RNA sequence: CUCUGGCAUGUUGGAACAAUGUAGGUAAGGGAAGUCGGCAAGCCGGAUCCGUAACUUCGGGAUAAGGAUUGGCUCUAAGG
RNA sequence: CGCCGCAGGUGCAGAUCUUGGUGGUAGUAGCAAAUAUUCAAACGAGAACUUUGAAGGCCGAAGUGGAGAAGGGUUCCAUG
């Protein structure tokens, strides 16, 4: 539907960027009916919203 | 029949020859789309995201020369769409392109 | 309300109009002149051919600066275009006309566009910004359209 | 006032409406003058531009610096399979010019000729000349036809033969044939009419039309360049680097007071695709094609009696953007208008060749058949693979 | 050039790749003959080691001018 | 409104007149500063442009990032 509020709010409760918030493309309805923190927190605890790992900037070459 | 599946190789190099640097991979995708339409006859071809990744694998201006795709005309009796046959285009990874024919693959 | 050119038989005719439509008046008038006189099935298939760019609308009066097309040799002329918005507005009005015809109970497979005209509507006013602190008009050219179909085979 | 420094006219005014040609073939527009003392012959032919190469010959020009020395000259190859005469038209000269009196066609006209008669052969029923060959096979139509022949004999002054090329022998995509009127010269009208109706429905080779080392004229359509500006189209001088509204212009188009742009100033427009008629093109060699006596033979092409190899006129990898020559060809000296695959009218000269530059018998020493698809360095495949020895693919084979 | 963070190409898209443009390149052989005028473009360029003239207010000029070297890899000395 | 009298802010083609309206131009010029988008799905009557996922990219810490002062005044946030 439209998950801008959920993306912003998940970035808030996960302390990262919206580029790092991953929303489940299959559970779009269960994400879309989450208009609050603690609903975002429940979704994080059950793994429908995931913080993505940082893209690697290695130092092996310069080392 | 109409639930048919074949495997082709596409010379993206000759289909892409001459186009600008910032347009080569999108041009390659609509060339693949036209190729699939003409090898089948169906509009509503659907390009697989792995095929999109394979086309865009070396960025926007160094598109692979030959790609190996699998075309499959399949039934559309899951939406009430005006055409009963769509075509899914998937991506077949290979090592060499030598002696590679167009091949009908089984069910 | 009050059509120009009332028909010969207001029991075998059906009519439809539309006012203050945001399509270009010049493009819709050329499309209307191309559509005039046709049978209803031929007119619908033709307008869908226009929107798929398989058949052109020949621009005969409002033709200044209009490019040349190989599809105008059917309507033997040199300038033609493919007015998409005009085609879809005329298709909406044509299907409203066939709905009126089936409502008043006529054979819809034998209707012919006997009358169609496009009038200018009141202009709606926007702005554009110019070089030395000037503001120029950015008007739109909407149109009223009316048509009368007639049962004849 | 007074343009202050003399410079000649840019470009020629004898060549303009500088527009696209209305034809693709190339109209003759002037055949050689007729004298009935000569034998009966044709005066033109229709070939196709294959490509270019170069030759080596020894020059016999007394007093010249290259006397009895070997030179290298560029040549153009024109593929000329024999033309089929399928019709005959007669002309009577009137005080309004010269009008066509009567055409007679032949029975059994070929499908590429009928392809010329149609604009869409795919959707047609191919019905052309069916009622005509009916009157050929009939007997009431037959006496009508000989009556037309006799009327043409007693009234016409100029007869021409309608002949088409046979495109099934060419490497081209085009299956539609090219028709042409070729004037028949040298005799009385009765003599040339019975000669042409003898040659009706029949093949005529370029060996019979033209000859060795004569000078002919080439008529064709110049290679097409599209919409060009005045610098490419008329070769006017480019304006200096600090010119505000463009450099590649003509800075002044006429004075104030003829008050109009004249027709003789340089303007932008179409360059190329122009009908040109170039003269004095010397024939260097007439080829012989790919005949089959046994296990066949292609040395009758470029084997020049000083190399004695077994190579054809074709380079390695064939002629670029053309294909390969398997028919009778004509090797002309120099360059020739048009693209590759462009059809060339070739016709006999209408001057008289009394010049020591002309009337000269040539003799080729060498014909270069290296690849034109790059900087090719081998003449034949045998020479290449003998120089290189076995390769990796040959070894695994 | 990349990470964290951010974005969707700066008020539209599609198809072609003519002239004329605007911006950017390249060019045989000549080398300012171009032009009011070397305008514009080009040449040179960092660092290390040499070597630097007239003139001078003795401070400078001065990076004057001019020349050589410069990568990768494997070591050896010296400097706490 | 006609006739007899009476009284005028009493007759327009112009004034680069004034105010208002409408043309041709013309479906024309134009929607070209700062590298770039693409595939699939969802919602929806309707998707080049919304949202989600994947890819390819850019800003590249003197940022197209995170916060403030002037200034703005509700533009903030949800829903439609
Ligand atoms: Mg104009
Ligand atoms: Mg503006
Ligand atoms: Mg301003
Ligand atoms: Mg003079
Ligand atoms: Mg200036
Ligand atoms: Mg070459
Ligand atoms: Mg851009
Ligand atoms: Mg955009
Ligand atoms: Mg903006
Ligand atoms: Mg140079
Ligand atoms: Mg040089
Ligand atoms: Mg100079
Ligand atoms: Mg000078
Ligand atoms: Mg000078
Ligand atoms: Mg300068
Ligand atoms: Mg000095
Ligand atoms: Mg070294
Ligand atoms: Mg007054
Ligand atoms: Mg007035
Ligand atoms: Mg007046
Ligand atoms: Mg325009
Ligand atoms: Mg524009
Ligand atoms: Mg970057
Ligand atoms: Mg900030």
């Amino acid at each position: 539907s439209m998950l801008r509020l959920q993306k912003r709010l998940a970035s808030s409760v996960l302390r990262c960027g919206k580029k790092k918030v991953w929303l489940d493309p299959n559970e779009t309805n269960e994400i879309a009916n989450a208009n609050s923190r603690q609903q975002i927190r429940k979704l994080i605890k059950d793994g429908l919203i995931i913080r993505k790992p940082v893209t690697v900037h290695s130092r092996a070459r310069c080392r | 029949n109409e639930v048919v599946t074949r495997e082709y190789t596409i010379n993206i190099h000759k289909r892409i020859h001459g186009v600008g640097f910032k347009k080569r991979a999108p041009r390659a995708l609509k060339e693949i789309r036209k190729f699939a339409m003409k090898e089948m006859g169906t509009p509503d071809v659907r390009i697989d995201t792995r095929l999109n990744k394979a086309v865009w694998a070396k960025g926007i201006r160094n598109v692979p020369y030959r790609i190996r795709v699998r075309l499959s005309r399949k039934r559309n009796e899951d939406e009430d769409s005006p055409n009963k046959l769509y075509t899914l285009v998937t991506y077949v990874p290979v090592t060499t392109f030598k002696n590679l024919q167009t091949v009908n693959v089984d069910e | 309300v009050r059509y120009s050119l009332d028909p010969e038989n207001p029991t075998k005719s059906c009519k439809s109009r539309g006012s203050n439509l945001r399509v270009h008046f010049k493009n819709t008038r050329e499309t209307a002149q191309a559509i005039k006189g046709m049978h209803i099935r031929k007119a619908t298939k033709y307008l869908k051919d226009v929107t798929l760019q398989k058949q052109c609308v020949p621009f005969r009066r409002y033709n200044g600066g209009v490019g040349r097309c190989a599809q105008a040799k059917q309507w033997g002329w040199t300038q033609g275009r493919w007015p998409k918005k005009s085609a879809e507005f005329l298709l909406h009005m044509l299907k409203n006309a066939e709905s009126n015809a089936e409502l008043k109970g006529l054979d819809v497979d034998s209707l012919v566009i006997e009358h169609i005209q496009v009038n200018k509507a009141p202009k709606m006013r926007r702005r554009t910004y110019r070089a030395h602190g000037r503001i120029n008009p950015y008007m739109s050219s909407p149109c009223h359209i009316e048509m009368i179909l007639t049962e004849k085979e | 006032s007074h343009r202050k420094f003399s410079a000649p006219r840019h470009g020629s005014l004898g060549f303009l409406p500088r527009k696209r040609s209305s034809r693709h073939r190339g109209k003759v527009k002037s055949f050689p003058k007729d004298d009935p003392s000569k034998p009966v012959h044709l005066t033109a032919f229709l070939g196709y531009k294959a490509g270019m190469t170069h030759i080596v010959r020894e020059v016999d020009r007394p007093g010249s610096k290259v006397n009895k020395k070997e030179v290298v000259e560029a040549v153009t190859i024109v593929e000329t399979p024999p033309m089929v005469v399928v019709g005959i038209v007669g002309y009577v000269e009137t005080p309004r010019g010269l009008r066509t009196f009567k055409t007679v066609f032949a029975e059994h006209i070929s499908d590429e000729c009928k392809r010329r008669f149609y604009k869409n052969w795919h959707k047609s029923k191919k019905k052309a000349f069916t009622k005509y060959c009916k009157k050929w096979q009939d007997e009431d139509g037959k006496k009508q036809l000989e009556k037309d022949f006799s009327s043409m004999k007693k009234y016409c002054q100029v007869i021409r033969v309608i002949a088409h090329t046979q495109m099934r022998l060419l490497p081209l995509r085009q299956k539609k044939a090219h028709l042409m009127e070729i004037q028949v010269n040298g005799g009385t009208v009765a003599e040339k009419l019975d000669w042409a109706r003898e040659r009706l429905e029949q093949q005529v080779p370029v060996n019979q039309v033209f000859g060795q080392d004569e000078m002919i004229d080439v008529i064709g359509v110049t290679k097409g360049k599209g919409y060009k500006g005045v610098t490419s189209r008329w070769h006017t001088k480019k304006l200096p680097r600090k010119t505000h509204r463009g450099l590649r212009k003509v800075a002044c188009i006429g004075a104030w007071h003829p008050a109009r742009v004249a027709f003789s100033v340089a303007r932008a427009g179409q360059k190329g695709y122009h009908h040109r008629t170039e003269i004095n093109k010397k024939i260097y060699k007439i080829g012989q094609g790919y005949l089959i006596k046994d296990g066949k033979l292609i040395k009758n092409n470029a084997s020049t009696d000083y190399d004695l190899s077994d190579k054809s006129i074709n380079p390695l990898g064939g002629f670029v953007h053309y294909g390969e020559v398997t028919n009778d060809f004509v090797m002309l000296k120099g360059c020739v208008v048009g693209t590759k695959k462009r059809v060339l009218t070739l016709r006999k000269s209408l001057l008289v060749q009394t010049k020591r530059r002309a009337l000269e018998k040539i003799d080729l020493k060498f014909i270069d058949t290296t690849s034109k698809f790059g900087h090719g360095r081998f003449q034949t495949m045998e020479e290449k693979k003998a120089f290189m020895g076995p390769l990796k693919k040959d070894r695994i084979a």
